């Protein structure tokens, strides 16, 4: 049951950040001259999206950079982790871009954004150790231990 | 454990069919015959399949054969 | 795309290795669970042995 | 020959009666799984 | 790397994992088995000794019985099993 | 590996169902063994009885 319950929880909260939460950013960046935060966030959408038609929507104005008129999207469900590749590689790019020293990645963001993004990445912390949720139960309750004494 | 369980058991057994008017009549001349104090053991007694380093061990069945011994030295004893 | 078919796969993987846990724990399960009877079935069959030992000998 | 059966197969497996039971960003993963590889190296030792 | 091949890499040693599976519970039933055969045998010579004491005391003669008063204790006490694991 | 899978799965089942239904039947076997060995210590205590009598 636990397993069930956190590969889905995983996989929802990962899909809903990546495609609902990285559409305003993204539609900032397209109407600013500056093009490696959207570079970076394009990059983040490549890696971690499951378009459940297999393709991004077309018709988004968000892309574009227009405002939205709106346009909701379904975001699909299921029980599956991301591999750890592209979980770190995820992680790795939300940390560049709030980032003190990158002339800042962080400056263009604005508040609500830097907000959520520093949210999503302080909760991304444990997914790795919950997927593997045998073997981190079998290390949290470690006592063998106790009886060796090569030392004394 | 099965020496203790033993003795506890005789304890008991020996404690409840002690004179109930002579338990009172001691404690009103302060030489109170003490209760044996409650103890836990239903639990150990019921093992069936201990698991020790790849063995499942039966608790009960040793317990048992210590027990046995015991009454049989608590009879002859007793003759 | 190619990632989409990823996630298929990772998903059918996943639910085939659920199912291989599920053997496994219903494995374990049933050894104990034939460990317990086995031992009341052992002890039952001591308690006879030794009743059948005294009435023979008590009867010559 | 398909998902379904084998399912069904460990359902009917798992009800039996058991009584009595109680980019700059590909070139540091590189690097780090290098350092990682290290590590449990000197775990060994 | 294709994600094909990382996939049907898997699908292998799932497989593996399932033929590993496979010798580990033929393990914990031969392990059952053994100890269930060890107890029908016990418990065919046990039934052997129950249909052999039946019949001896079926016949059993009271008025015929003559008890030894001068034997009474030269004669050998039984003695339960005493074997402790 | 579906195939493998389900293979596995009925194999186990009809092991564990084999192993649950010899289980049974031994224990059936010693409970009537049990009456009838009580029965034998009941005629048994009766002789001796008849015989001090």
């Amino acid at each position: 049951v636990f397993n069930h319950a956190i590969r889905h929880t995983v996989y929802a909260a990962l899909q809903d950040f990546s495609q609902v939460t990285l559409r305003e950013p993204l539609r900032q960046a397209i109407k600013k001259k500056k093009n490696v935060i959207q570079s970076v966030l394009q990059a983040i959408r490549k890696t971690v999206c499951d378009w459940e038609t297999g393709h991004e929507p077309f018709n988004d104005p968000a892309l574009r950079g227009e405002k939205d008129p709106g346009f909701d999207i379904k975001v699909p469900r299921r029980a599956v982790g991301p591999s750890s590749t592209q979980l770190y590689m995820v992680r790795t790019m939300l940390e560049s871009l709030i980032a003190d020293k990158s002339k800042t990645l962080r400056s263009s963001l604005e508040g609500p954004t830097i907000l959520d993004i520093e949210k999503f990445h302080r909760e991304s912390f444990f997914y790795t150790h919950l997927i593997n949720f045998s073997e981190t139960l079998q290390q949290c309750c470690d006592l063998s231990q106790l009886w060796f004494r090569e030392f004394f | 454990l099965a020496d203790q369980i033993f003795a506890y058991y005789k304890v008991m057994a020996g404690s409840l069919l002690l004179d109930k008017r002579l338990r009172s009549e001691c404690k009103n001349q302060g030489a109170t015959i003490h209760l044996p104090p409650s103890n836990r053991y239903e639990t150990l007694l019921k093992q069936r399949h201990v698991q020790l380093l790849g063995r499942s061990i039966d608790l009960n069945r040793l317990i048992t054969q210590r027990v046995s011994a015991a009454m049989y030295k608590s009879l002859e004893l007793a003759i | 795309r190619e990632i989409h078919q990823d996630w298929a796969n990772r998903e059918y993987i996943e639910i085939i290795t659920s199912s291989i846990k599920k053997i496994a724990d219903f494995l374990n399960s049933f050894d104990m669970s034939c460990r317990s009877r086995l031992a009341t079935l052992n002890e039952k069959l001591t308690a006879l042995e030794r009743r059948i030992e005294y009435i023979e000998a008590r009867v010559t | 020959v398909t998902l379904e059966d084998a399912l069904s197969n460990v359902d009917l497996l798992e009800e039996l009666p058991l009584p009595d039971q109680q980019a700059r960003y590909i070139e540091q993963a590189t690097v780090h799984s290098s350092m990682n590889e290290m590590l449990e190296e000197g775990q060994e030792y | 790397n294709e994600l094909e091949c990382v996939t049907n890499i898997s699908l292998a040693n799932i497989i593996r994992q399932l033929s590993s599976l496979s010798k580990y519970a033929e393990d914990i039933f031969g392990e059952l088995f053994n100890e269930a055969h060890s107890f029908s045998f016990r418990v065919n010579s046990l039934q052997e000794r129950v249909d052999r004491l039946s019949v001896s005391v079926t016949q059993l003669d009271p008025k015929e019985e003559e008890l030894s008063l001068q034997d009474i204790t030269m004669r050998k006490a039984f003695r339960s099993s005493t074997i402790q694991d | 590996t579906t195939q493998s899978l389900a293979s596995v799965a009925y194999l186990i089942n009809t092991l564990a169902n084999n192993v649950l239904q010899m289980l049974d039947i031994q224990a059936s076997q010693l409970r009537r063994m049990e009456s009838s060995i009580n029965h034998i210590s009941q005629t048994v205590d009766i002789h001796k009885e008849k015989v001090a009598r």
